[PDB]
């Protein structure tokens, strides 16, 4: 099982593990990603100003 | 499904096969509800009280 995720350009999203290897961080910044329940896990950050 | 917005708003979208995100302000698009987000931003003019004392 594995799902998609969609993502707006005020986001980074960081994807560990995946189609590429083992020992690597996968970099998104809006756009959309494809995970695999227990292959790969998804966490965002906001690229927002802060004052 | 189709997303129209007033002159007064543009329109960005997100997701899958549109990573460069698409804005358009005050128009029409096509978007896949469950595989594609869009979000929204007022064009409107702020009168701001900018006190000094």
């Amino acid at each position: 099982m594995g799902n998609c995720h969609t993502v707006g350009p005020n986001e980074a999203l960081v994807v560990s593990g995946g189609c590429c290897g083992s020992d690597y961080k996968q970099y998104v910044f809006g756009g959309w990603a494809w995970a695999w329940w227990c292959i790969s896990d998804t966490q965002r950050l906001s690229l927002e100003v802060m004052t | 499904m189709f997303f129209t917005c007033g002159p007064n708003e543009a329109m960005v979208v997100s997701g899958f096969c549109r990573s460069p995100p698409v804005m358009v302000a005050g128009g029409r698009v096509f978007v896949l509800p469950c595989i594609q987000q869009i979000q929204r931003i007022s064009l409107n003019t702020l009168t701001l009280n900018v006190k000094s004392e």
